[PDB]
């Protein structure tokens, strides 16, 4: 049992004292504009506030506390070392004179530069938010680019396979363009003889995520490039597994003309429950035109963020980008260089294999099992249900991976370990998921049995929804 | 240097069992030519290093601490309690919370999130956050526009300038029309709403610093079937009244204002509150009160048909990472100030916004812009261009005078003031804007 | 269950990497100087460090997580501004040049200036690490005092109460005096009589707390101090209590000629678990010439190390003190004032006096129950145990309060609840205490259950201690 | 401002619950003439402006960071890892852990701290900390005299002049007698032991930088019946030879050295580890592991009656607070880096050491005086007054040249190097020298 910050309320009481003589309202604001009646926030002491955070967070989990081998996601480690990076520019304003924020834009365009040089990109945006806003970003950029050789009438329809991420055709809709999936071949990969069919003067661009959520890498990339080449179709980078080649093979190289990264996936920039995050975005240099503004440039006196695009698609968010995250991201470039993220892509390559092996041995199948890269994805043997596997892993004390994803393959187990993570870790791992094979279906069904809640009513929630303690509405 | 564990010892053996030969060929499949990129990167340091380098380039820069810019973002008081808690180990590394179980932490704290974002607009639902003030705007619009079914739009040239440029990229994605209320005498006039409109929007305070008169709008954008879209700076409606008691359906925001560090801009959050009856079209993560098989209270993520994983093609967004830690930061500011506490807060930097005013009206040349009653920011017009004045002001050590854009007017400046900024700070200001000019 | 951290240890395994051109041994120290066999530290990865530490902090409370009511602690509330507060000095050098450490020498003056404010001393060292290490420091000035009126051969014996705290005695054994201990009257207060007939030209000193450890004050302070000036002896103030009277009443006009406070308890410094600490000793002026050197004196020049004092006791510890610990001890005084620290004192008294009041109602006894101060002293009804009534608290999620001590009262429950804990905070403990009265003997007895680990074998700690992991010897 | 909860109306309840008529009324029963004191301190002040008195306050100092100071502290690098870690609430607001059962964070930290002392030591058995480095030699020489129940102390001038300091102020409070052996060359001669001596005391690197050969003192000692005690830098132990190795009987030292912040002298710990038969003379505290009522592994305070709670006047020691965070915080540096990891650091900063001690050495009027082979210090003899270097040093923006007291010879200081100088360091630092000089 946990109580609720408002239930630890009590009328009247003070937290924080941050002004010594408070102004009486009626002599600043007209009384017609003055709040009548307060908001219910919540009334409580400093100490009181710090036993609330500090025991909601001990009920809860992370990569700080447990091994998170969710696919798609990239739940590396996160240095400690960034967090104090960041701190050092926490004192800026976006609005104050560049020639005196030299040291944040001198930030901005080498991790910009670093970006392009490990995603072969000529130009760059680190506005975009997070990932799926570096997707939307990329596309309004491709639509830009038809529109701006009269064929913006007819390239209507944006391509994604069907192990492609839900964020892919939902982007495609808030560009308002339509979408067609594409199905993959017996491997797992792409379907050229499928593709082909597509391909036409009615597609604007083809998203993909190379190695693909499968944790495929597409051999036949530069084939699937020069198809999209021919039939004028822009071929869109997902960057959500980039971790997978880091420093190795280059999107650009494989005819990639825009990508988007995660830097709070790929480049340890902390989850944080939810976000935020960062999704850079880069283009070739026929795309480079339509780019939100402002870019990062380096002139002559310095630095200075670049508004003299009038090509530009606008502007995608507030300010410049979520600065704070190109620090961190910044840091861990400048700390790995180019042999530390190979080296990192490898074993994190190397993890995903040997962990694939272990879980095979464990009676565990993989449909799409070719050279798995950083991720795989596993079924269960026939009679368990993934979602019951993953709440008994709940209950031994691990986390477990991504489930019910890609959409293609029934129970998906979509295991993606990362390079931070041990070997013994791996094992351990694995034994777990050996050892709730032997577990009854009744134990199964009713797992976890001691995290501080079980199973909760999904459908309640769902019927009869209470979305705050107030339950106004 | 590098984070990853592996001894040679074990690299090997790794190797050997999933039939590699090395490092180099687990990517032997991949095409020949692709292979061997010609990467230039600086060569790896040691994190005393990093440092180093990091504060030459923090060194290189003149703190924003107690500035006068505005605009949106302003110097107010970051708590270390709250970013002590932000800390927290669990709360920095959890990733969005799929396993509810394990996760009561975040989603319980988001719930209250939700709770105090709804309170302090005086709507009743919220979404779990935004990425920013400007992106809230866009969907919150976006919204109206699924619920009416309607495809026009009328914004007030009171809202931040850059928020009206990512809406009307938002809206133009979609096929949208957007119509632009622009500003007399600092204000913004009722205008006429036809059927042809699905949403209204206006913002308080306005760019400018001025207290607009909600209420009409509402009643306006209501008369012809369109939704009213209310831009609020949160520490804001902790002494005005929220847009909820105006009628408006849809409240949006920036958080940086609650406790947040400037960092540049970003990374901060934003805010979406609206109607229950409006939950079908809300955009992003939603958490709902449950309880578990033993009869224990819980929290879980809900109605999730409105998210990408489910409706993907049809989803309300695309938007999956959100802001969580930020937001959570917000909330744990708003819970460790109290009502009454974030009213203080507001008050003041209302206060000492409005002594600058006073003082900086007997500097020579400069004249009023922005007209009373405005909130704790303001616009002047200046006998000097605007960003020659801000250098100027940042040579002699402070920051100062962000330009507004020709679109209202010429040679406009904003000046902010906050709960930090004492009479000698607001002296120390204008003599230097005495020199400069 | 939860490893040891030489457990996660895998041999090879590499963490922080600080050097990037190591040295070959050879070159820079010769052969015989070389250590051989290196030391058994353990070798883990960052991930494994952030875990392993991360895992024991959640297998630990403290008052960030709970109410604390222990007696002669003071578990108040430790603000999350000082410790942003120690940053700020967080490099600076010992001896760098004092013309470039006048900030932090002109806030060592300021806090010696605040805390003889309050305690009405003349003058004051910041230097001893702890309460006990300024008891030691403040009896060997009592001690330099003595003998340098020619009575060092006559002053021998210290005088302590039967209540004091077992440091007290200890202290004048490491301070080569005699220890001799005087009753407490019926009230629990000193008892005159036996006091007069211990006093004499043989007594060097009398070490007293005020309030006393029962949490009562002693009424009639001004008597003894008289009786003890007649006699030539020095009265010390043991400042663990000096959280109940600070800002309503001064040691030094209560005729105490050496204080020593502890800033880690009635000043908000963090008990880190044990450690580290501050104990500042201020005195009247007649034994200031015999205060630790270096003192913090601002002259012409600026604020300096004041080194020359010929009758100083010399050095008790490295350096000038804890310097760090005083940065918060000088936050705290800054943000409260005189007002905010009368207000802490006064609730802290009240909160302490009406808990007292649940718990009697509830059955417990006060055997010395005059208006209580700051803390007090309980027992539970005749049967009960504290130690089974302190384990059965953990059980409920409570920590329990000072246990066996003072040692006059059997089965002591010693509370003190301090400031900044809440009405309600206060009632659900004194909730706690009562129900584990109805509880079943046998329940008690084996109490806790639900906690990491349950009651632990001490008689097998110390019958066959192991000291170390490696336990060697 | 304050951290006080209470509201009105509680205070009100709680006082008519005491039967109190007021806050003030709680002391009425204290005597009337203390009561009223007229204390002088400044008025409250909000978070936000303390944070800014204690900015203004720091702004008047020139940082350490990268100084090339030694003498017992020195400017090494303090992981954040680290810092985040000693970081957590309940690490850093616990109390000593006398409840076990809810307190196994702290005590198998504590038990793992031990290990780690007593393994870098060579030695056995180490107490949970002490409060600084002379403090523990101070400690552990009165060990020593306990057990082999002797008077005498031979202590090398190569100690700190701080820490015989200390040791002699606490040996002659009870008694103890204590001569001091001259060094010769920057070294300490081998000395003869009467059978009065109870501890030989030699500190390795030694005061002066200059590496000490400890194996004929440890012989010295044991051939009159007396303990060897070493005192020495815990990161000097990752590459040197440890005490434990050449016999000695105690050793201790203080961990600055070990990623701590210099804080301008603390808080920092100190060591004593010795061997597991003199354990019954310990002084403080000790973490000893055991098992729990159903056969799990626990850890929890042992052999108590070494302490003052139980021992009272007889106890070891009167240590009740001793250093347990930054205790905590060494053995987490400890753990960073491993074995390796720190004889790496110990190395770099000998070799700059080195490469400065060359360095300065071609600087006209500069003379050697540390003999080799020293570690990461050494001491120069200067051709003007060490302190006025410093201060001129200090005025070009360098601090450096710690001065030596004159018991040592005329005009000499202190250099010291770390693993975060770089080659441009050591050069800008001599051309200041050349300057001053
Ligand atoms: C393949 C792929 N692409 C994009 C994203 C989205 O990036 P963000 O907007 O989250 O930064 C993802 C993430 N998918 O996780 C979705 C979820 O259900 O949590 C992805 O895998
Ligand atoms: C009355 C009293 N006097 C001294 C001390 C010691 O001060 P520090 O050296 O701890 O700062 C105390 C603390 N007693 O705790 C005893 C224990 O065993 O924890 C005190 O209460």
């Amino acid at each position: 049992s946990f109580p609720l910050i408002f239930e630890r309320s009590r009328k009247g009481r003070r937290g924080l004292k941050l002004v010594k003589a408070v102004p009486k309202a009626e002599d600043l604001i007209p009384k017609e504009h003055l709040r009548e009646v307060p908001p219910r926030l919540p009334e409580v002491d400093e100490l009181t506030l710090v036993r609330h955070y500090t025991g909601l967070s001990r009920r809860q989990v992370g990569v700080d506390t447990t091994f998170y081998p969710l696919g798609s996601c990239t739940m590396k480690y996160n240095p400690k070392l960034h967090e104090e990076a960041a701190r050092l520019f926490a004192d800026l304003h976006p609005y104050q004179d560049p020639r005196t924020a030299q040291g944040a834009l001198r930030l901005m365009w080498e991790l910009g530069e670093y970006l392009k040089a490990l995603t072969g990109m000529d130009a760059i945006t680190l506005e975009p938010a997070a990932g799926a806003h570096g997707e939307l970003t990329g596309i309004l950029i491709i639509r830009a680019y038809h529109e701006d050789r009269g064929e913006g009438r007819t390239r209507r329809v944006v391509l994604v396979p069907d192990s492609a991420h839900g964020s892919n055709p939902a982007t495609a809709s808030m560009a308002g363009y339509q979408v067609r999936e594409i199905p993959s071949g017996p491997e797992g990969e792409v379907d050229l003889e499928a593709l082909k069919r597509e391909l036409g003067p009615h597609v604007a661009a083809l998203m993909l995520t190379n190695p693909n959520t499968l944790g495929l890498f597409e051999r036949r990339i530069l084939e699937i490039s020069r198809l999209c080449k021919e039939a004028g179709v822009q071929l869109y980078y997902d960057g959500a597994n980039l971790n997978a080649i880091m420093g190795w093979a280059r999107p650009g190289d494989m005819g990639f003309d825009v990508v988007h990264l995660n830097l709070h996936k790929t480049f340890t920039v902390p989850h944080g429950g939810g976000g935020p995050g960062s999704g850079p975005v880069g283009v070739k240099a026929h795309l480079a035109p339509y780019l939100p503004v402002p870019l990062v440039e380096r002139g002559e006196e310095g630095f200075y963020l670049d508004f003299d695009r009038p090509k530009s698609i606008g502007r995608v968010r507030s300010f410049y980008g979520n600065f704070l995250a190109l620090v961190r991201a910044w840091a861990y470039i400048r700390t790995l260089g180019l042999e530390g993220l190979k080296k990192a892509a490898a074993l994190a390559v190397l993890n995903a294999r040997y962990l694939k092996e272990l879980l095979k041995e464990k009676g565990y199948r993989v449909p799409y099992d070719g050279p798995s890269m950083h991720e795989f994805v596993a079924q269960p043997p026939e009679g368990f249900r993934a979602l019951d596997l993953a709440k008994g892993l709940l209950e031994l004390g691990f986390h477990p991976p991504t489930v019910y994803f890609p959409l293609i393959v029934k129970e998906a187990l979509m295991v993606e370990p990362t390079e931070t993570e041990a070997k013994e870790t791996l094992e351990a791992f694995a034994e777990a998921m050996g050892a709730l094979l032997k577990k009854p279906k009744e134990w199964l069904e009713n797992a976890p049995y001691s995290t501080p809640v079980r199973r909760l009513d999904e459908l309640r929630a769902n019927k009869h929804p209470k979305l705050t303690y107030f339950d106004e509405g | 240097m590098d984070y990853t564990p592996h001894t040679e010892e074990e690299i090997r053996e790794m190797l050997r069992r999933v039939g590699a030969a090395s490092l180099e060929d687990l990517f032997a499949h991949l095409p020949k030519e692709i292979l061997s990129p010609p990467i230039d990167l600086p060569e790896p340091l040691p994190e005393w290093k990093v440092l180093e380098e990091l504060r030459r380039l923090a060194a290189q820069n003149l703190p924003a601490h107690k500035a006068f810019l505005g605009g949106g973002v302003r110097s107010h008081h970051v708590p270390p309690v709250v970013q002590a808690l932000a800390a927290r180990g669990e709360f920095l590394t959890a990733y969005t919370p799929y396993q509810p179980e394990v996760s009561q932490g975040v989603l319980q704290a988001t719930f209250e999130y939700q709770t105090m974002i709804a309170e302090l607009a005086g709507l009743e639902i919220a979404n779990a956050s935004m990425y920013d003030g400007a992106t809230a705007l866009a969907e919150g619009v976006l919204l109206a526009l699924r619920e009416t079914g309607r495809m026009g739009v009328l914004v007030s040239q009171g809202v931040h300038p850059e928020y009206r440029a990512v809406l009307r990229a938002y809206l133009e994605a979609v096929g949208a029309k957007l119509l632009t209320l622009p500003l007399e005498g600092g204000r913004t006039p009722l205008p006429e709403v036809g059927e042809e409109v699905g949403a209204v929007v206006v913002q308080n305070p306005n760019f400018l610093g001025a207290l607009e008169d909600l209420g009409p709008f509402a009643e306006a954008a209501h008369g012809a079937g369109a939704l009213f879209v209310a831009v609020a700076d949160p520490l804001s409606l902790g002494v005005l009244k929220p847009p909820g008691a105006y009628g408006a359906d849809i409240a949006v925001g920036d958080g940086q204002s609650l406790g947040l560090p400037m960092g540049f801009g970003g990374p901060h959050f934003g805010f979406l509150a609206t109607k229950k009856a409006f939950v079908r079209q809300l955009p992003g993560r939603l958490v709902s009160e449950t309880v578990d098989v033993e009869g224990r209270r819980g929290f879980i993520l809900t109605l999730q048909a409105r998210e990408q994983y489910i409706r993907r093609a049809k989803a309300k967004s695309n938007i999956t990472t959100n802001a969580q830690l930020t937001a959570l930061m917000g909330a744990m500011y708003l819970a460790a100030l109290g009502p009454e506490g974030l009213r203080e807060v507001a008050l003041k930097s209302v206060e000492m916004a409005h002594k600058l005013h006073a003082l900086l009206l007997e500097v020579p040349g400069v004249r009023p812009f922005t007209p009373k009653p405005f909130f704790n920011e303001f616009a002047l017009a200046l006998p000097k261009d605007p960003e020659a004045v801000r250098r100027a002001l940042a040579e002699r050590g402070f920051h100062g005078a962000t330009p507004v854009p020709r679109e209202y007017g010429e040679n406009l400046a904003l000046f902010a003031a906050t709960e930090l900024h004492e009479e000698e700070d607001l002296l120390a200001l204008r003599e230097a804007l005495k020199e400069v000019l």
